[PDB]
RNA sequence: UAUACAAUUAUCAUAUUAAAUUGUUAAGUGUUGAUUUAACCAAUAAAAAUAUAAAUAAUUUUUAUUUGUUUUUAAACACCAUUAGGUAUAUGCAAAUAUAAAAUUAUAGUAAUUAUAAAUUAUAUUAAAAAGGUAUUGUUGCCCACCAAUUUUUAUAAUAAAAAUAACGUGCAGUAAUUAAUAUAUUUAUAAAAAUAUAUUUUUUUUUUUU
């Protein structure tokens, strides 16, 4: 998992405020999938899938969370179009019915 | 009206009491200066009660008995009763 | 001069004030704006006054053979309006009356809800709208 | 007479008693008072205090309304833009002022058309103090607390259900998995409050 | 309840106030409060209600000689096999007993 | 953890204080007793010998350990740092509650007499002549609002 | 010293014609690692969804019954403490604002009152416009507890309680007031008070009629 915290990108810094920020999650998804490709041709290549050529990856976009860095994140998945091909975009954001309590801010 | 205040004249317009102690204390502010209070005794139904009243009678030649009557309130905090005439 | 503001209501501001052409009902609107002129009366009182005012026995079932939702129609009351004013000795020039009750008139005819208004600030009250927002008034 | 029955020579006329032991009441409503401006107690616009009220909270969203300037305001072009946008986007062998022209029609008469949409609010303004706002008169109706009448009702009937004992009561919160967690013999479940 | 929920009025605004006390005087009476309970803390209260007994009257075991704070003033008089089985009840209060329900504890208590 | 205070104090605040203090020492915290506000250098080094003073003599009893670390004697600062022993190797090791005494407290005085002596400038503030309205309740005699007699 | 409440609408502790109680569901492994936080430190992480009708109205339940404290962590979150843990939510006990009352305080003798709400107080991104005061020429405004003397009443709990009070020393609790306050509950403690669990505005508002 390629992070923000991961990637330097994050501590000894600008501040906390910029840390979840858009072009944070452009920077972290645009740096993994260019990591992404030649593993997945070895991970083909080891049961002999060729995709030599004139191939896109079948991508499905699972997105979580509803905050600033998710819009970022899903910009630098298109302008990868011509290599990873978008099928199915969905998004699994929990929802809290109600459950065990979250931690207490600060007025309640 | 206040009854509470006349506890010691035990239903009396007047008392007559025997002087023992004079000391000063200060009036609540902002009324400033020394209040003059006498501490007195007298006896009911043979116990003795120590009576504590405001001095603003004349004292001329040496004399112990004085009379004791309830006013209004007075500058001193806690200070009922008032004296009318010393013997 | 709030006299032509009165007298504006009272011909558009009433709905069935009655037959205004009738001696007995412009008797009542003639004295009411001689008292409403002389400062002998509030012009909310006089209004009051004005549609409270008596005029025939069943009034409105009679008012069910003419009227449909019981809006007359406002010539009678404008000329009427005009000739109380007239015969009233209200201005120096004669025509400045029927002038000023017709284009006060006017003027409102173009606004939202032109002859309904708000019963507090419709007339003299502690609180008063500005001069700008009155509203039969001169500065509109 | 030469002015308004609700103001005298020195002020707001005093009518009640709560004016003659406190006649700062009569001179001054604020900042943006003048003396004119005493019995019209909301004052010019633009001004101080000249924001009208709708059940005595004030009307600052105006602007709001209309769509001019709000986070939700109404767009006239879109299609033109995206059109122009698109075009810029695609090459730069041919270039088309045919779509910056269509567009730079359709702005000159935006110009006009947001003139008069803001006169046309202006009016709103105008209309909405004569005949509806309240001049600050009213309570608050937008706070839950304005309503707690509402809610004692029904407060009540929870108590009646319960033989008119417990008021304001409401069930112990569990856990987030009590009911399977608990042995037989204890409740799984909240009760009503007097059920306990 | 056994204790009191409040010490004086705290109610006491003009009629038709629409809440039952102001924030002023609810503060006053909270201060009181807390003086009184703080109180109770630091010396180390102890009450008790026996069965068999009037209730109304309750032995005061925060005064016993055994469990007195004081080193100095004469505690109280109470029966000795009664105060003997009240030392028992205090001491054997304190800790928690698994499968017996969680009950409050502090420092105090002892 | 730093703690300033006056050089005017009850011995009330010296209790208090003091076991507070200590109690933060047995924590392992850094301490430095500091008073930048006071009347005169001596003054101000006789309270910081009250404040030792107490502290030595309640955590001895506790028996909590702490070595005495910086004296620093200054025109504005007058001051004191102590600290803890790290564990129970380090109490068993040095056992040792250890505090300065005559010699150190009388020349970093004299020092600090020097010192501000130098600067020309003995002390932050000093006690201001006002005597505010006092009651004393009963007394014996006739009493201006000031506490004094009459003459 | 004696010398005329209300009965049409009054907020702190004397309830009362009421339909509930019981439901076994969910969630869990691939692999080499900077998650959460304003900031520290411990260190697998996923999760627990269903019930209406019906119960008749009043006249002797008031020593009866009843008002959010709860076995099991070998299950978590949460909270409390700090690398060594505690606790983790209605089978014992537990009457209690929803008002029946006669000027404030005070265990029902202490001080002489108290409480209270709309006047006034310059900066919250509209084509400049909405805002609070325990102060009263008003924040350089007021106030809060402990910490000495004394005064006075008594139902004497580390060091009795309460009331008057004008020192000294800590602070800075309160006036949406430097983590909003208020009430109950439980814990904590130099001192105002502080932490958590519930209710709540005597705190300032930000506003999707199937997108
Ligand atoms: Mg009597
Ligand atoms: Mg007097
Ligand atoms: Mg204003
Ligand atoms: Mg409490
Ligand atoms: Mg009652
Ligand atoms: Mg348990
Ligand atoms: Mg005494
Ligand atoms: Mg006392
Ligand atoms: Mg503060
Ligand atoms: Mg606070
Ligand atoms: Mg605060
Ligand atoms: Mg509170
Ligand atoms: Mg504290
Ligand atoms: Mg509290
Ligand atoms: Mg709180």
């Amino acid at each position: 998992t390629y992070t923000a915290g991961n990637r330097g990108l994050k501590g000894g810094d600008r501040g906390f405020r910029s840390e979840g920020s858009t072009d944070n999650g452009h920077q972290v998804t645009s740096m993994y999938l260019n990591d992404l490709l030649p593993k997945l041709r070895e991970m083909r290549a080891s049961e002999g899938r060729p995709m030599g050529r004139g191939e896109k990856v079948e991508l499905v976009v699972r997105v979580m969370g509803f905050y600033n860095g998710r819009q970022g994140a899903v910009r630098a998945v298109q302008d990868r179009a011509n290599e990873f091909h978008v099928r199915y975009f969905e998004d699994i954001t929990p929802f809290p019915l109600n459950g065990p309590k979250m931690p207490r801010g600060v007025f309640k | 009206l206040f009854f509470l205040r006349m506890w010691f004249l035990y239903g009396c317009c007047l008392r007559f009491v025997l002087f023992v102690l004079c000391y000063y204390m200060s009036p609540r502010l902002p009324s400033s200066g020394n209040r003059r209070v006498l501490y007195a005794v007298f006896y009911l139904y043979n116990f003795v009660w120590m009576l504590r009243c405001f001095f603003c009678c004349f004292i001329g030649l040496v004399m112990s008995l004085f009379i004791i009557e309830g006013g209004g309130f007075v500058d001193l905090p806690g200070v009922k009763y008032y004296t009318r005439i010393v013997s | 001069d709030d006299m032509f503001i009165w007298l504006c209501h009272t011909a558009m501001s009433v709905l069935n004030p009655g037959d205004m052409r009738s001696r007995l009902i412009y008797n009542h609107l003639r004295i009411l704006a001689e008292s409403v002129a002389s400062g002998e009366m509030t012009q909310r009182t006089a209004f009051r006054f004005f549609e409270s005012a008596v005029r025939s026995p069943a009034y409105r079932e009679i008012a069910k053979r003419q009227l449909e939702g019981g809006a007359a129609t406002r010539l009678a009351g404008i000329s009427a309006a005009a000739d109380v004013m007239r015969r009233m000795g209200l201005t120096r020039r004669p025509m400045s009356s029927y002038f000023e009750l017709y284009q006060r008139i006017v003027e409102r005819s173009e606004a939202m809800t032109p002859w309904g208004f708000p019963p507090l600030f419709q007339f003299e009250e502690r609180l008063s709208l500005e001069p700008r927002l009155k509203f039969f008034s001169r500065a509109s | 007479r030469q002015h308004d029955s609700g103001v005298n020579q020195y002020g707001l006329k005093p009518t009640n008693a709560y004016d003659y032991i406190n006649p700062t009441n009569l001179i001054n409503f604020g900042r943006g008072t003048t003396f004119d401006n005493l019995g019209v107690r909301r004052a010019g616009r633009g001004e101080i205090d000249s924001s009208p009220s709708h059940s005595g909270s004030p009307v600052f969203t105006q602007a709001k309304l209309i769509g001019l300037s709000g986070e939700e305001q109404l767009t006239m072009c879109q299609s033109e833009t995206m059109a122009l946008r698109l075009c810029m986007a695609k090459a730069g062998k041919e270039t088309c002022e045919r779509e910056s022209r269509a567009l730079d029609s359709c702005l000159g008469r935006v110009g006009h058309l947001r003139r008069a949409m803001s006169e046309a609010c202006w009016e709103f303004n105008d209309w909405f103090i004569q005949n509806v706002s309240d001049n600050h008169t009213k309570p608050f109706q937008h706070r839950p607390h304005d309503w707690r009448h509402f809610y004692a009702q029904e407060k009540l009937v929870r108590e009646r259900q319960q033989n008119g004992h417990a008021y304001g009561r409401r069930p112990k919160q569990f856990s987030f998995g009590a009911r399977y967690v608990k042995t037989d013999g204890y409740g799984k479940r909240p009760r009503l409050p007097y059920n306990k | 309840r056994w204790a009191a929920k409040f010490y004086g009025q705290v109610t006491f605004g003009p009629r038709n106030y629409p809440y039952p006390s102001s924030r002023w005087l609810a503060r006053r009476f909270q201060m009181k409060k807390h003086r009184i309970i703080k109180r109770f803390r630091f010396r180390r209260y102890k009450l008790a209600a026996v069965a068999n007994l009037p209730f109304a009257k309750m032995i005061r075991v925060g005064m016993l000689p055994e469990l007195k704070s004081s080193k100095t003033k004469r505690g109280d008089v109470v029966d000795p096999t009664l105060s003997g089985q009240l030392v028992s009840a205090v001491k054997n209060t304190g800790e928690k007993r698994k499968g017996q329900r969680t009950r409050p504890k502090s420092k105090y208590q002892v | 953890i730093d703690h300033t205070f006056r050089d005017a104090v009850d011995a009330h605040f010296v209790g208090w204080r003091s076991k507070k203090i200590v109690e933060d020492i047995r924590r392992r915290h850094p301490v430095k007793l500091t008073i930048k506000e006071f009347q005169s250098p001596e003054c101000a080094i006789g309270k910081l010998r009250e404040m030792c003073q107490a502290m030595q003599h309640y955590a001895q009893e506790k028996v909590i350990y702490h070595h005495f670390t910086s004296i620093v004697a200054n025109d504005r600062e007058a001051s004191i740092t102590f600290a803890p022993a790290l564990p129970m190797a380090k109490s068993d090791s040095w056992k040792h509650i250890k505090y300065p005494g005559e010699k150190e407290w009388t020349n970093a005085l004299r020092r600090m007499e020097d010192a501000c002596r130098k600067s020309g400038r003995y002390g932050t503030y000093a006690k201001s002549n006002k005597l505010k309205l006092r009651s004393l309740g009963q007394t014996s005699y006739r009493v201006d609002k000031y506490g004094r007699k009459m003459d």
